[PDB]
RNA sequence: CCUGCGGCGUGCACGUCCCAACUGGGACGUGCACCGGCCGCAGGAACAGCAACGGAGCGAGUUGCACGUCCCAACUGGGACGUGCACACUCGCUCACACAU
């Protein structure tokens, strides 16, 4: 879709249509993956997730 | 058939087949509410209304065998005065 | 010209084990030498997953660079459990030439036949070396 | 940081858990209060009472409706009830706040909040240069007249700001961003802003970035993450993933003004009764008559949202009355015990 | 451990007790300052819902009972200004209490249909101008021009511009500028409402020995409002009133214009249950029965403030008992009214059900 | 009729000749000053100063001078043209 | 006209006829713009000012 | 010199000329001066002049205070379609148009002799 | 007795014309502001009460989406066959009627 986005030092949401950031690296899509409630895929994304440190329990916990 | 008439506003602009009229009078039209010109001839029916709420606009649908090239600037437009509502109404 | 060291930076967090440039050039040629039949190799998240599902072995292949990656960060765990070996691709783009389709794939399944078997068999045996991080 | 046993005090009170924060900087009426055993800090619930007591900021996937969303979370959750504060159209994304159980008391309370789009619209025609968009987008600004996309009752919405953040000639497709008051229409403003710049032009794209005090920074979580959080409650009973998903409603009332009740007042309030001065412990500064504030226990808890019958100086000044009627509990009842009647007098 | 942890791991609970319930008001807004430094004389009342804080009132309550730190432009006189106001806000009435001759700018504050009461009790405020002179002949040097603004600092005599000549008092005086070649200067002057600086200024001229006029004045000070007290201009006037007619917003006019109360800060308050507040709009003299709160320093026939517990001028009254005599009494009239401020009805009738009225 | 002794001759600010004055009484405006031989000078034209310790600028006729007057050179006022200094007083 | 002032540190008023302040900078005018009740531009005006962060609403306090 | 002059100006004196597009532009006033009614100077004269609806290039002065008196004028041109661009000083304007007085802003009309200039000058603004 | 209200041709701004700055000059029309005591009207005659008998929680009224299976010509849009999922008042029930040591 038309909506993408990158990061700035303070990492917050710069919204923009071009497929490359000003400092070059590639702008990420704005939208979520579609969700079907029939998925049996929980383990898998765990398990590769956990592999490469991007879920959420393993990010530094807020400050709420 | 419009019994009476007032000035809705003047003149604006032309967006494709539409022409935005800037209304003076403080009241808001009516959707699909017939605009006359002065001689009580409908030329087109009220689309969107848009802007704040004392200095906005309206667009009108010509219908009739009518054009956006046909009205010019400074033209005025009329409607009927039963087809308005308050301010206050629309306002909280 | 985008180079192959800059567009493996590119890629995401996640595109691990990612085949090198002498990996790249031989499965990019095994996906042209294996488009030739219609049937044999695979194309798209729905029909590769599918094909997953119901179990058909082969190799698996996927892009780099995706995002969100929610869409299929699942199919490298699920490929580890059926013993199905798969690797990442740098660069979506380059499949999507690779297929002459102009229209880049993010996964792409590709089995064996006679036709390409010693390639199909070399590209095979360099992702097992390569290994599962 | 802080080693796992320090004592509460020795954390600077800026750093306190989301209605505790700057205590220390509200009126203090009394300390004397006999601490009950009852009740839990509002992050230190059980996972069957966190749940219950809970609010998720779903980011909306792109197709499905915000009912459907919705009822997907209380399957996926097992939850009894699961509600949200404001729909958010089939075919566009962003922040949804969903209230799972005794949280949607607070749905009604959320109607009204201030929302943040981020919207694509793409102009029919093409203009001279983007000082003509920026322009027009400055006189679509205020309060302005919309219509209810495909009832018809022209409404008046405020869009207090906006700013493209984009725009491409070639395609004639732009981004702007725009903070608006509840119910605005951002498909509606896509078409005024068309108009007034004489081109025409459309909503392809919409995302909400924020919906009141909550945003995409603020603990946003995907679908994903609610049903591998479920996955691992039951197949792992592990219950990091799923406090992180799920943030207690306390969230969503740290915006307002607070009035700390004793413990021996929340049962009370709870079946009915209005704050009383003589049961508060603190109160904020800032408290106007008719102002909606949240009634908060000793241990963060939000016992309910409240009217303000008297202002932060009558407070200082008056030994007894209503300091505040009721407008929703939250609280379930029987959480504290039953301890009104027994005062100095008890006569 | 990061804070986070700490936060989901931690008691954080208020203690039980600390023994201490100071209360810090130094920073409440008009005439709630140091609300706690107050003398109490009781906490037992009923509060009403009626009425707001006095910046949180309505916008039409906030206008009706408000005032506008103008800088007068050049060229009108005041009273063109006060109607223009009038004219702007859609108002019934509006004065002000000092007036500045055509050609002076500076503060002017106008008062809006409420706070037109307060314009007498402003007449006698102290005022600050600056003020351009020019010689006839020149001086021999900048000090002579000193000694001659340090002759003029005390009950000096003034007789009205183009005639029963006064006394009016200049306390202060500083020569700021003083261009020799043009023979120009500046000077700022502290001064008792109602003097006339052109007066000063030739009068300046002739103690020189060349004589003098003056070419410019501006108010710089009305009383407690100056330059940096909030002051707006006109244009800030309109533009706030179009900008509650057309986007309707608030916040414009909010800044424009301000609660009448910020007039009555340097008054000693005198606290009064919302029992009595309708007796007082009424006339009933505020009576000690129905007293909160007290500032301690209150003297004999001096003017006071009457004020309600949400922070809103009921009136201006004038002392009949010291501080010590109302911490000492239990009955007697506290002060005298002089001018009511509250509209009346905005709290309800409630004199003559107490203990002692029966 | 009879005058008293209003001051001496302190400047002079063109016309103007002004008096310093030792008297608690204020004059008039244009008030007729008159030197030892009851000469008429001038007319009042300005009153400045502070309230005790004040002076008196008075307008002269084309028969007479400013610098005509020597420093020192005392003058001579109305009785019957003052006002008591308890009425200006607050 | 004559009057002029520039800030100091602590913001308040320095009087001055010079065009020129101590700093460098100019010396700002002390009298406000003249007022013309009949003025169409208030739209105008709040635009300008709010772009560039001068309008009331846009300060502290 | 001209980075200084532009530092004195006031916060509302953009879009702003650099050093060469300054030049241009007292080029182009002095020009038009030649011509009695194809140039308008001072406050009343532009400010009455677009309400009719006169058109060509706007040129302000940044270094004026107070604001108000010309912070309306850059919409009225942004309205009305009128390309604008401020200039470091008030006297520069005024030595270009013959005048030792400062002008606080001007407005050119087009006229044959300096199309060419008007047409650079106003390519080079609307770049901006 | 107390309170509130009312009475006892200069300049300014705008528009339009002549001339020689953020201007001063002239003319023509618009609007706008100015050159302590007594009386009349109206409100009230005020010692400033009220530490719970109206609150809360429930229930009712006032086409798209996902999956699977096939045809065809991206993180897709199309069709078909089936699966599941979403589309302020009154009236009743219950709880207490609470000044929080």
């Amino acid at each position: 879709m038309y909506l993408r986005y990158y990061l700035n030092e303070n990492g917050d949401r710069q919204y923009t249509l071009a497929t490359i950031d000003p400092y070059g690296k590639p702008t990420i899509s704005a939208h979520p993956a579609r969700f079907s409630p029939e998925d049996k895929y929980s383990r898998h994304r765990i398990i590769i997730k956990k592999r490469f440190g991007l879920l959420l329990t393993q990010q530094p916990e807020p400050i709420l | 058939p419009p019994e009476s008439v007032i000035p809705l506003g003047h003149y604006g602009w032309t967006v494709q087949d539409d022409l935005i009229c800037k209304v003076d009078i403080e009241d808001v039209p009516y959707f699909n509410a017939p605009i006359f010109l002065e001689n009580k001839e409908q030329i087109g029916k009220i689309d969107e209304i848009f802007g704040n709420l004392r200095d906005y606009f309206v667009s009108v649908k010509m219908g009739d065998n009518f054009k956006a090239n046909s009205f010019k600037d400074g033209q005025q437009f009329y409607i009927d005065p039963a087809k308005l509502l308050p301010l206050k109404r629309f306002l909280p | 010209p985008q180079s192959y060291d800059e567009k493996v930076d590119h890629c995401s967090v996640i595109a691990k084990p990612m085949a090198p440039k002498k990996l790249s050039k031989k499965i990019y040629k095994l996906i042209k030498k294996s488009t030739s039949h219609k049937n044999y190799i695979r194309n798209g998240l729905k029909i590769v997953q599918k094909q997953l599902r119901l179990g058909e072995k082969g190799i698996v292949f996927f892009a780099g660079d995706i995002s969100p990656i929610e869409i299929m960060c699942h199919l490298p765990a699920v490929c580890e459990e059926k013993d199905i070996p798969y690797c990442y691709t740098p660069s979506r783009k380059d499949i999507g030439a690779a297929m002459g389709t102009m229209r880049g794939c993010v996964m792409v399944l590709v089995k064996e036949h006679d036709d390409y078997k010693d390639l199909f068999d070399e590209v095979r045996g360099e992702i097992k070396l390569l290994g599962h991080p | 940081k802080i080693e796992p046993t320090e004592s509460v005090t020795k954390l600077d009170t800026a750093y306190w858990p989301l209605l505790l924060k700057n205590f220390d900087r509200l009126n203090v009426r009394t300390n004397h209060y006999t601490p009950l055993p009852f009740g839990h800090s509002p992050l230190k619930r059980p996972i069957a009472e966190y749940v219950k007591a809970g609010f998720i900021n779903v980011d909306k996937p792109s197709n499905p409706s915000s009912h459907e969303v919705v009822s997907w979370i209380k399957r996926i959750l097992k939850v009894e009830k699961t509600g949200h504060s404001g729909t958010l159209d089939p075919k566009v994304t962003g922040c949804l706040i969903v209230c799972i159980d005794r949280a949607t008391r607070l749905v009604k309370s959320q109607q009204n909040a201030g929302k943040e789009y981020v919207a694509v619209f793409s102009l029919h025609s093409a203009v001279e240069n983007v000082k003509k968009v920026t322009q027009g987008l400055e006189k679509l600004r205020g309060a302005l007249f919309q219509r209810p996309p495909l009832k018809r009752q022209l409404r008046v919405r405020s869009v207090y700001d906006s700013k493209l953040l984009d725009f491409d000639k070639d395609r004639n497709i732009g981004v702007f961003w725009v903070s608006c008051e509840a119910g605005s229409y951002i498909r509606t403003m896509c078409v005024h802003l068309g108009l007034m710049l004489g081109v025409g032009g459309q909503m392809i794209e919409l995302r909400r970035v924020r919906s009141g005090i909550q945003g995409e920074k603020e603990g946003m979580v995907t679908m994903h993450d609610i049903l591998d959080a479920q996955w691992a409650y039951e197949n792992h009973k592990d219950e990091s993933y799923l406090r992180r998903v799920i943030k207690p409603l306390e969230g969503l009332l740290v915006a307002h003004k607070r009035i700390f009740i004793k413990d021996s007042a929340v049962n009370a309030v709870c079946y009915g009764a209005k704050v009383l001065l003589p049961g508060i412990l603190r109160y904020e500064d800032g408290i106007e008559i008719d102002q909606e504030i949240v009634i908060v226990t000793t241990k963060g808890e939000a016992v309910a949202l409240a009217i303000a019958l008297m202002t932060t100086s009558t407070m200082a000044s008056c030994d007894h009355g209503v300091a505040a009627k009721l407008k929703r509990v939250i609280m379930e009842r029987d959480t504290y015990p039953r301890k009104w009647g027994l005062g100095p007098k008890a006569s």
